[PDB]
């Protein structure tokens, strides 16, 4: 939700780099710390690549990920669709509610069977 | 002309781990012997007649791999030149099976005794069955590598090792001067049975993928130390030649003071009371100053090492004091301490390594004089035989021994270092053991081209078991065997054993492993990009990179690749079961990664770069060698003449060269008993036939062998020579002497061209070409050679059904190097009838497009089978030995090409 | 006419005299040393009828020496084998013959 705020806020992107230009923040060491710790120009001043609500979505991104089942993954490529065409969460929320019996078949694909045994497998995945 | 297909069994080799050769020097006795023992044979498990033979074989190429091989698979011993077998009815050695007679001879069935005499100080292997002998012994064969006991054996046996003493009790009395070969067994090594250098062992969660095995020498049981007589003894040295050897008087002394050890004044040093810690003028003159001028020889190793001295400090001699313990106190003549005493004095690492170094150049010398007074090496001592078990180079010796030694000397660089004179440590100079054998170092590793991928995101594992030089990553399908990856663009690999990845060139990355790890390789195709993950965390390049590679073009696809240094043990985990895999939900399963096998059933066929020689045709873009056929003219015959394209130019290619035509010529079947014009009454008959080579101007004929190879060749040295050559002769006669047959067979058959040249003064560039010709005859077996049209002295002889190919070893040495002629002479028959049997009378030479001029690549590909013979070994117990057990069959349908002989 | 080196020999003292048919599971093989033929591949004992002619000269003149469970090699000549006729398409003109025979039962 962060992010969302991020994406959507112009200001919020314009007066990043200006607290990144004023405070000269290098945005390598938030990242390379535990590098350096395991003993291993063009973007120095500032980069959307080197900002820290990225940095931080890159790591979160498995976790979140983990939830979802892997019959949904087909739901997410056409909720990416309705959202470019710009609907709030409500909408999206009633969409899927729209289309919930489209979600993925357990033998509509060998990629998908595989998927239900190393995901149903894990100890907190209730069937509740 | 058409390839046969048969059903053939799999054949595997068992060994023990006893190594035994000779040398210049050598610290191995050179006669041996052991037996085996036959619990249960099956005579017909399979179709195929079960493969069950015993002799000896050599370290150095004997390497029966599985699968397909020479003549019609199942290679074991005998199949070829380094390795001689006997199976109960025949000497098996050259892949020629000769019966010899024997005192009711049969095959090995069960309840048999085979015993096996190996000597070295002359060529000879003897053999006996159940303790009665086989008239027929190996000579006159190769002395380099190592000797080892082998039994090659097919599915369906139950073979037992005799090795005397422990190990076994030998069953009979072995020959005098023989010796049991379980006394051979290196005292850092447990005796173990484990089959030859392979490529993968059963683990408990998969196959482990094996690198090269690292392979003991002859060279390294010769202790060469450096001399240290040549060494004028310096002013600063002989300044301090006393204290030195005052302080290793008695050092061995002072341990055992206040013990059961403890001296007494009636008698002297190794009267089970040795200490004497008075002095050393008690003790006897000779070898008093005989341990001064040992001490004084210490020194001298450290010059000739370089080792020098200097002053600075305070004198120790002030700060340093003598102390009457109250141990080691005595009543002969006062107590002190046995050596001179010292007091707190510490050691760098330098001082550390230099007095291994030190220790060793001891132990070395030790070993060399004691050979010099005829001692040898045997695991039990034997002092009235002259046998001890320390008698070995000190990289070779014992952990417990190395330590005995470097204590004594690490004292005495201490008491050096005490009075403050320096100990500089030499000049380093970077050293390879083995260097000629580039090839059997990596082994690499990869799956079939069917598998190869051009799109979507896979996963795969690389357990490293151990932390050596091990390569993981993707390849291109063309991807060359003979070369290591990341040296063209044909990988992308990650080199983990110290942190670099490799894609034409070499640049850090990342972190070396440690044991245990898995790497799990990362490929993108539609993202062309390509990461590598250790221990389920993505490695990092010297930047903020998060990828190994990227902009990666698709091209012909990729492969999952992997190779292995020697003695290096690696898992790969394609995938086939996912709950096998350990990192993928860590790093792979949430960002749209797939296993690279995760809807398979068989497993991935995965191949191996085969890294032995064979004969292959040369390409036609090389950009060192090229072959031109020059057609034939009125005068001149059809022509294979080799040029260097790029010889004496910037960055060009000089190396040992073995060159050989694509057909070979087959002796007859059976032998026969006991102006300037062919005439057509003869020439229709004759059976000799003549092909000549034109060594052209510039090259050097000194580095030219001309002659015939046997198709079993697979020997690449770089330095080769006639001594290099495979050769054995076996002999035959009845039960007393009466040497009656004795066959001499090679795997080469060479002449050097530097024994054909006149020896002038100087003008060894001659302006007329060298034309070396040979001549073989098939009615009889009988070859020679001729210089420049007169015949030479040397000649060989074969037996029949033997297939000959026409080859030349040369170094390029110029712009034109040979010329294969085919031509003909005064009523001799050219090739196109010894070759072609519809040009058999054809009497014009001609030269017809399957013929053609081949190398000898060191490396080709080669397919490991989806499955491999079980054998169970194990130790039966104290009176049995060693067993081997085989019960479950294995078949392969093997392709056999004719000409070549082999499937 | 023919050569016979025992290789795994049995009892010796029974032979196949004229009366009973002979049963041996053997093994083919050219002098060049490429397999043409066996019976170890089909899994069924070769059974024939000795004195009938049936089989070549060779092989019936050598089958006689074995005894029962007895394995020997022979070695055929072209003139007790097939000679210059030879097999047609199987065995080329003028070959000799080596057979890895195993009497390994009587009827």
């Amino acid at each position: 939700e962060i992010f969302i705020y991020w994406s959507k806020s112009h200001n919020f992107k314009r007066e990043e780099q200006n607290f990144v230009v004023q405070n000269e923040i290098n945005n390598m060491s938030f990242l390379t710390a535990d590098s350096k710790s395991k003993m291993a120009r063009r973007g120095d001043r500032y980069s959307v690549q080197t900002s820290l609500i990225v940095a931080t979505l890159k790591k979160m991104l498995p976790i979140g990920l983990n939830m979802c089942a892997p019959t949904d993954q087909d739901l997410i490529m056409l909720a990416k669709t309705r959202y470019a065409l710009k609907d709030t969460d409500e909408e999206v929320r009633e969409f899927l509610q729209n289309n919930l019996h489209l979600q993925g078949k357990v033998e509509g694909s060998p990629s998908l069977r595989w998927q239900m045994a190393l995901y149903r497998g894990l100890p907190g995945r209730e069937e509740d | 002309l058409l390839l046969q297909t048969n059903l053939i069994n799999y054949v595997t080799s068992i060994r023990p781990n006893i190594f035994v050769g000779r040398a210049e020097g050598s610290t191995q006795y050179g006669k041996w012997y052991f037996e085996v023992m036959v619990d249960e044979v099956v005579p017909f498990l399979t179709a195929q007649a079960t493969h069950l033979r015993v002799g000896w074989a050599l370290t150095e190429g004997y390497s029966p791999y599985p699968g397909g091989g020479e003549g019609w698979g199942g290679n074991g011993v005998g199949d070829d030149l380094y390795s001689y077998g006997f199976d109960g009815l025949h000497l098996w050695t050259g892949h020629v099976a000769r019966p010899v007679t024997s005192p009711g001879q049969h095959l090995l069935a069960p309840e048999d005794v085979v015993s096996c005499c190996l000597d070295l100080s002359v060529p000879s292997i003897s053999f006996r069955i159940n303790g009665c002998p086989v008239q027929g012994v190996f000579e006159a064969f190769n002395l380099d590598g190592l000797f080892f006991p082998v039994v090659s054996f097919s599915a369906g046996v139950k073979v037992r090792f005799l090795l005397g003493g422990r190990h076994g009790e030998f069953k009979f009395l072995p020959p005098p001067g023989y010796a049991p070969c379980h006394e051979a067994v290196l005292p850092r090594e447990r005796l173990r049975l484990e089959p030859i250098k392979e490529y993968r062992r059963e683990g408990p969660r998969g196959p482990h993928l094996v690198g090269p095995s690292r392979c003991l020498s002859h060279t390294d049981f010769v202790p060469c130390p450096v001399d240290t007589v040549q060494i004028v003894l310096p002013p600063h040295l002989e300044r301090i030649r006393e204290k030195l050897a005052e302080n290793i008087h008695e050092l061995w002394a002072l341990t055992r003071i206040e013990q059961g050890w403890t001296y007494g004044p009636v008698r002297d040093d190794n009267k089970r009371l040795h200490p004497c810690l008075v002095n050393f003028h008690s003790l006897p003159e000779p070898e008093r100053n005989y341990n001064l001028q040992m001490s004084g020889e210490t020194l001298k190793t450290l010059l000739a090492l370089g080792c020098h001295v200097g002053m600075a400090d305070e004198k120790a001699e002030d700060n340093l004091k003598k102390t009457k313990l109250p141990k080691t106190y005595m009543m002969s003549n006062g107590y002190k301490p046995a050596p001179l005493d010292l007091s707190h004095v510490r050691l760098t690492p330098a001082q550390t390594t230099l007095v291994d170094r030190l220790a060793e150049n001891g132990h070395n010398v030790w070993a060399r004089d004691r050979v010099a007074q005829g001692w040898s090496y045997s695991a039990v001592q034997d002092i009235p035989a002259r046998r001890n078990p320390r008698l070995v180079p000190y990289r070779l010796l014992d952990e417990a021994t190395k330590r005995s030694n470097r204590d004594s000397l690490c004292q005495a660089v201490r008491t050096l270092l005490g009075y403050g004179y320096n100990i500089e440590p030499p000049d380093q100079e970077p050293s390879q053991v083995e260097n000629q054998s580039r090839w059997d170092r990596v082994r690499i590793f990869r799956a079939e081209k069917s598998y190869t991928v051009q799109s979507g995101r896979w996963y795969f594992e690389f357990e490293a078991v151990t932390t050596g030089e091990m390569r993981v990553g993707w390849a291109r399908p063309e991807l060359r065997p003979d070369v290591e990856l990341g040296a063209d663009e044909l990988a992308y690999v990650f080199n983990g054993h110290r942190g670099q990845r490799w894609h034409l060139g070499s640049e850090p990355f990342g972190r070396p492993w440690q044991s245990g790890d898995v790497v799990g390789c990362m490929i993108d195709l539609t993202e062309n990009t390509i990461i590598f993950t250790l221990n389920g965390e993505v490695l990092m390049s010297d930047s903020g990179s998060e990828t190994a590679f990227r902009e990666i073009e698709i091209g012909d696809g990729f492969l999952p690749v992997c190779s292995l240094g020697p003695g290096q043990v690696g898992h790969l985990n394609l995938g086939q079961d996912v709950s096998s895999l350990r990192f993928f939900a860590i790093c792979g399963l949430q960002e749209g990664f797939e296993p690279f096998a995760i809807n398979m059933q068989r497993p991935v066929t995965t191949w191996f770069s085969k890294s032995l020689p064979q004969f292959e045709p040369v390409p036609p873009e090389h950009p060192h060698y090229e072959v031109a056929r020059m057609d034939g003219t009125v005068d001149t015959p059809p022509c294979l003449r080799l040029a260097h394209r790029t010889w004496g130019s910037q960055n060009s290619l000089v190396e040992m060269l073995f060159l050989r035509l694509s057909l070979p010529v087959q002796f007859h079947q059976h032998f026969r008993c006991t102006d300037n014009r062919d005439d057509p009454e003869i020439i229709l008959n004759t059976t000799t036939y003549y092909y000549s080579v034109r060594v052209f101007a510039g090259q050097e004929p000194s580095c030219v062998w001309v002659g015939w190879v046997t198709p079993d060749y697979h020997q690449h040295d770089m330095n080769f020579d006639l001594s290099k050559v495979r050769a054995v002769t076996v002999t035959m006669g009845d039960e007393q002497g009466n040497v009656h047959s004795s066959l001499k067979c090679s795997n080469c058959y060479m002449v050097w061209g530097g024994d054909f040249v006149s020896p002038g003064q100087q003008g060894r560039i001659s302006h007329t070409d060298l034309v070396i010709g040979c001549l073989v005859d098939l009615a009889t077996g009988l070859m020679t050679f001729t210089a420049n049209g007169k015949e030479s002295n040397t000649f060989f002889q074969v037996e029949p059904n033997t297939k000959l190919f026409p080859a030349v070893f040369v170094l390029p040495t110029h712009q034109n190097v040979i010329q294969f002629e085919l031509g003909k002479q005064k009523n001799i028959m050219p090739l196109s009838a010894a070759m072609f049997l519809s040009e058999r009378k054809n009497p014009a030479p001609q030269c017809p497009p399957r013929l053609e001029v081949q190398m000898l690549m060191p490396v080709s590909w080669s397919r490991m089978p989806n499955h491999f013979l079980q054998v169970e070994t194990r130790r039966a117990g104290e009176r049995l030995g060693w067993a081997v057990q085989c019960q479950d069959p294995l078949t392969m349908m093997a392709l056999h090409i004719p000409e070549e002989n082999r499937c | 006419g023919v050569e016979i080196e025992t290789i795994s020999p049995g009892d010796g003292r029974t032979f196949p005299k004229k009366g009973q048919t002979c049963v041996v599971h053997y093994t083919g093989m050219l002098q060049n040393g490429k397999k043409f033929d066996s019976s170890r591949d089909r899994n069924k004992p070769f059974k024939f009828r000795i004195g009938k002619q049936e089989v070549i000269k060779g092989f019936e003149e050598g089958a006689a020496q074995m005894s029962l469970g007895q394995r020997a090699k022979l070695t055929c000549t072209p003139d007790v084998a097939y000679g210059a006729t030879g097999h047609p398409g199987v065995i080329p003109p003028n070959a000799t013959l080596i057979f890895d025979v195993e009497l390994l039962n009587l009827e």
